[PDB]
């Protein structure tokens, strides 16, 4: 039930944040940013350095 | 240059530094304060005989 609780807010907080134009509500009065999600990959887990460098960047 | 992203566990800075080659300059110093450069001097034989070109 608690899941069911927390994936329906989850899906009501995209429905009230489609209409206000930029990231959280109130938008640009609001002082308060979007954050997002840093993609680590698998780089840093129980952390140590990087056996496998990358040779070639996109 | 210096940027603050905003993630959801933090603030990450960014720093970026990037030095620009000094002989693509075209506007102000075109090197280093400290690099010298001698030009290489043209190598000419000893002539060994006195002459007088005329006109």
């Amino acid at each position: 039930l608690n899941v069911l609780i927390k994936d329906k807010e989850r899906e009501e907080r995209q429905a009230r944040l489609a209409r206000v134009r930029g990231g959280t509500a109130t938008g640009g009065a609001g002082k308060k940013k979007v954050k997002g999600k840093t993609n680590l990959g698998g780089a840093f887990k129980k952390d140590q350095d990087f056996d496998l460098d990358g040779p070639d960047d996109f | 240059a210096t940027r603050h992203v905003l993630m959801r566990q933090g603030v990450l800075g960014i720093k970026v530094k990037i030095m620009r080659d000094p002989a693509k300059s075209r506007t102000g110093p075109k090197a280093l304060p400290d690099a010298v450069t001698i030009i290489e001097p043209k190598e000419e034989e000893p002539i060994l005989a006195p002459s007088v070109k005329d006109y």
